[PDB]
């Protein structure tokens, strides 16, 4: 309850409170880690023999009163390094009445940009992993990235009048461009609007031409995927006005009755 | 819930049964093919463990696990929202990743998500679930228990409710003189209001004074305002 507090670069070191073999219960201590601004904080520790899920270590990346959560370790294990975002981290010790632990120990040390690995040079887009995948799974229907972000949002909606209507802009790399209505069915409607995370095409009404980017002709082919060719020539375009219906939301489906009981 | 009644087998398909070591902690809410949303404080020190939790999909009887229509599930991460403060009770939701995938049937559906800026209005009648509790203290109960519950303002909620700290997170909902209320082991379910023939998602039970307690209404974790950061996941 009266333990440490705000440490630098200096020292780096400290237990919990009580590190030979026993902390005492009911304790309830802070560790702000700070640093430079501009250099983050990664910590690291070199033992950590807690109690169950009563006892827990909140390691927090707060800069302010509003503090977030980075990490909520707890029982004997080798926990991961912490890699903070401002220049100032957080930890708390909470702890229960009965079944006093061991205790931890750990020793942080202030750098730039440390955990984030370093991007890729040469037009190697990087995702949220880290790992880089210059064109190989830029939407394209493939699934590099373990954390998704290779097929991340490259289409939406474009002045869109609700949440689930507006245009059916596309992005073939970079540049965030519209679509024509060539040849237009529902079939490539409701397959765009499932690549949306909403549910199937309805009334696909085109307008008029408005857009002067690289709008690109979407048609469709029997393997499966959507073949997309990015040509800028089209004599009287339309822009398809996609309206997407919602998911399987909450309706029952079993059989239920009215009953005001 | 403890002054209301059973509900039928498959009128809350949404309501998933979560198990840490063979015994039922907190109910989620399916919200995807493999991803749940349930209350950050009782997964709280136990992400580290994914493996631990099961989840009990389409469970109508906490006696009947040998139902043809419940499809267990395992856990593989535990998302806490960056934002929770358990000392203040704040941004209490985290979700949940399902082991693998699970077809929709008549007794499992996916819950709705609330859209953003969606103003629910006091004093309207939202729906509960999940295996809680019918008496602080006492037993759990079985059956899937059901109530229902209006919703309550911020600043009522905060007049009534001067011990804690109601931030603009927390959508309150309760009777006024008690009875009909969330119970423990109903934490981490859903606050269902019925719109448009559709029953979205305007809450997750993340706390309360007491249950079964006149004028003191239950605290909720507004999912309208945690809407972005789901979807974030179930892209
Ligand atoms: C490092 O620890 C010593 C020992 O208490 C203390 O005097 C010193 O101020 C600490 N370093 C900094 C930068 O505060
Ligand atoms: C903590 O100290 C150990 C040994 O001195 C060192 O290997 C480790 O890198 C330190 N932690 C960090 C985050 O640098
Ligand atoms: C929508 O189109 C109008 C055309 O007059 C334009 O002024 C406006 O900026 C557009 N809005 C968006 C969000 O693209
Ligand atoms: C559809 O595509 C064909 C060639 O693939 C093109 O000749 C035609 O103009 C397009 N539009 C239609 C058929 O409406
Ligand atoms: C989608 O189209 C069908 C057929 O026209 C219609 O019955 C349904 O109401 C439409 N969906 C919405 C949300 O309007
Ligand atoms: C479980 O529920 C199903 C459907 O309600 C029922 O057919 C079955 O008999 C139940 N199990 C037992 C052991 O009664
Ligand atoms: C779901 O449906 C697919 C295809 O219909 C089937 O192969 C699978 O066995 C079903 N069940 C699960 C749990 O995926
Ligand atoms: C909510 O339900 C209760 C009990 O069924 C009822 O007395 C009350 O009028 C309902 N609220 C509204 C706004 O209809
Ligand atoms: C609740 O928290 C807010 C946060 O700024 C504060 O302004 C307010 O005074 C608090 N109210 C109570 C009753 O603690
Ligand atoms: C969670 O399990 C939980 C939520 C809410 C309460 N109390 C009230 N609704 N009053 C207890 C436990």
């Amino acid at each position: 309850c009266g333990g440490p507090f705000e440490l630098w670069e200096p020292n780096t070191t400290f237990s919990s409170t009580n590190f030979p073999n026993s902390y005492p219960n009911l304790a309830f201590c802070v560790w702000i880690l700070n640093a430079q601004k501009g250099k983050n904080i990664q910590l690291h520790f070199q033992e950590f023999d807690l109690e169950n899920i009563n006892d827990v270590v909140e390691i927090r990346d707060g800069e302010e009163a509003d503090s977030l959560l980075l990490a909520v370790y707890t029982g004997p294990g080798p926990v991961k390094d912490v890699f903070s975002t401002t220049n100032r981290m957080t930890v708390l010790l909470i702890t229960n009445d009965v079944l006093a632990r061991g205790g931890f120990k750990a020793n942080f040390t202030t750098g730039y940009h440390l955990g984030i690995p370093e991007p890729c040079k040469a037009d190697h887009f990087q995702c949220k992993n880290g790992e880089c995948v210059p064109l190989v799974n830029l939407c394209d229907g493939h699934l590099h990235c373990e954390d998704g972000s290779d097929e991340a949002d490259c289409v939406r909606f474009f002045n869109g009048t609700t949440n689930n209507n507006g245009l059916v802009r596309f992005r073939i790399q970079s540049i965030w461009h519209t679509a024509c209505a060539e040849n237009w069915t529902t079939q490539i409607s409701n397959d765009v609007c499932q690549l949306l995370g909403l549910g199937s095409g309805n009334s696909s009404k085109p307008i008029f031409p408005t857009d002067g980017g690289p709008f690109v002709k979407l048609n469709t082919a029997p393997d499966g995927h959507l073949i997309l060719t990015p040509s800028q020539q089209c004599l009287q375009d339309s822009l398809i006005r996609l309206q997407c219906n919602h998911k399987s939301c909450g309706k029952k489906l079993a059989a239920q009755d009215i009953t005001p009981k | 819930i403890v002054g209301g009644s059973n509900a039928k087998e498959g009128a809350w398909p949404w309501v998933v049964g979560l198990y840490y070591g063979g015994r039922l902690l907190c109910g989620a809410s399916l919200v995807s093919s493999d991803w749940l949303v349930s209350a950050a404080h009782c997964v709280y020190g136990r992400n580290l463990e994914p493996s631990k939790w099961t989840a009990i999909l389409g469970l109508h009887m906490k006696s009947n696990l040998t139902s043809p229509q419940t499809v267990p599930r395992l856990i593989d991460e535990i998302v806490i929202n960056p934002h929770y403060n358990r000392r203040r009770k704040d941004n209490d939701i985290a979700m949940m990743h399902l082991e693998f995938k699970v077809n929709y049937t008549d007794y499992i559906q996916p819950i709705c998500l609330p859209e953003e800026n969606q103003v629910f209005p006091p004093g309207r009648n939202c729906s509960i679930a999940g295996w809680g509790t019918v008496v602080y203290q006492g037993t759990t109960a079985n059956i899937l228990q059901e109530a229902d519950v209006p919703l309550l303002s911020n600043e009522r909620c905060q007049q009534q409710m001067p011990e804690y700290n109601i931030t603009e997170n927390m959508i309150c909902a309760g009777y006024e003189e008690g009875g009909i209320d969330s119970c423990q082991g109903d934490s981490g379910g859903p606050l269902m209001c019925q719109e448009n023939n559709r029953w979205f998602l305007a809450g997750v039970t993340s706390f309360g004074y007491k249950c079964a307690l006149p004028n003191r209404p239950g605290v909720y974790a507004r999912v309208s305002r945690f809407t972005e950061w789901i979807q974030s996941f179930l892209h």
